[PDB]
């Protein structure tokens, strides 16, 4: 199985600030990693898909980008509606697997 | 627009069989690939399987084939079995598309004696 | 437009096809010569109605919405016309979600006749990635 290594484990921040996620694969992995959203008392939500592939509905301060092992999830100018758990996955490989999750709080 | 939602059990005993539905609104169960998710107590996910197309189903390995997905095209809805449950089962079981984009509530399910 | 061996080699590799489940760089480039030799705005009309389009020949009954195929699942939930670009980027899309079924690359007719069985890692020597 592909692991991924999802870092920092929890990271503060106020509102305003910027920041960057990171996710390492096991193995290189190409370009099948997405990233997903999951808030307090709600069911994950896909943010984006294959490292950098933007979709429809999700603010655009989010950007992905990498390839290979290395992956960043980055976040243009955090809003209080972005404090939540992060997850990046790879479906490069069956079983798909999923990182040990980065907590975004409040600092 | 789709809608998912799981339904089952809320609390089982351990060794029986865990079996959760997960009912699709909005768009027929052939139109898509599906799959099921659980979340356990300390953030951990699994993805444990999807059933594509053709009806070939992938499980992950780790839950040792003790699992069983299944769809049922009158009805508009798949299934989840778990056979021989045990106290590393308790979690919160989700159905989604395989896509991603489309996730029911979740419904959390706890094994005790009890 | 009309693609270069080691062009889409190195493309269909920045677009993650190499070892995609299981399936390593040359089956694809094998599976796009034989379906589209190449050509992302090749197109194909079948007797039952559908169509194939674009660089890999994704079938309108299944996969995509050409708005005129009678039982269309549109599987990949894209438009045909988005198959017909210069960027791959859908199609490799869509040919990711086709071979994770338990089919994988069967669905694609020219390469089970013409690629499965080969040394297809052939498609991929000679060429800079």
């Amino acid at each position: 199985d592909i692991v991924l290594t999802q870092s920092p484990a929890t990271l503060s921040v106020t509102p305003g600030n910027s920041v960057s996620l990171s996710c390492r694969a096991s193995q290189s992995i190409g370009n099948n990693l997405h990233w997903y959203q999951q808030k307090s008392h709600e069911s994950p939500r896909l943010l984006i898909k294959y490292a950098s592939q933007s979709i429809s509905g999700i603010p655009s301060r989010f950007s992905g980008s990498g390839s290979g092992t290395d992956f960043t999830l980055s976040i243009n100018s955090v809003e209080t509606e972005d404090f939540g758990m992060y997850f990046c996955q790879q479906s490069n490989s069956w079983p798909y697997t999923f990182g040990g999750g980065t907590k975004l709080e409040i600092k | 627009d789709v809608q998912l939602q799981e339904s089952g059990p809320s609390l089982v005993k351990p060794s029986q069989t865990l079996s959760l539905t997960c009912s699709v609104t909005g768009d027929s169960i052939t139109s898509a690939y599906w799959s099921w998710i659980r979340k356990f107590p300390g953030n951990r996910l699994e993805y444990m399987g999807y059933v594509s197309y053709s009806g070939s189903t992938y499980y992950n390995p780790s839950l040792k084939s003790r699992i069983s997905i299944t769809r049922d095209t009158s009805k508009n809805q798949y299934y989840l079995d778990l056979n021989s449950v045990t106290t590393e089962d308790t979690a919160t079981y989700y159905c989604a598309n395989w896509a991603g984009d489309y996730w029911g509530q979740g419904t959390l399910v706890t094994v005790s004696a009890a | 437009k009309v693609f270069g061996r080691c062009e889409l080699a190195a493309a269909m590799k920045r677009h993650g096809l190499d070892n995609y489940r299981g399936y390593s760089l040359g089956n694809w480039v094998c599976a796009a010569k034989f379906e589209s030799n190449f050509n992302t705005q090749a197109t194909n009309r079948n007797t039952d109605g559908s169509t194939d389009y674009g660089i890999l020949q994704i079938n309108s009954r299944w996969w995509c919405n050409d708005g005129r195929t009678p039982g269309s699942r549109n599987l990949c939930n894209i438009p045909c016309s988005a198959l017909l670009s210069s960027d791959i980027t859908a199609s490799v899309n869509c040919a990711k979600k086709i071979v994770s079924d338990g089919n994988g690359m069967n669905a694609w007719v020219a390469w089970r006749n013409r690629c499965k069985g080969t040394d297809v890692q052939a498609w991929i020597r000679g060429c800079r990635l």
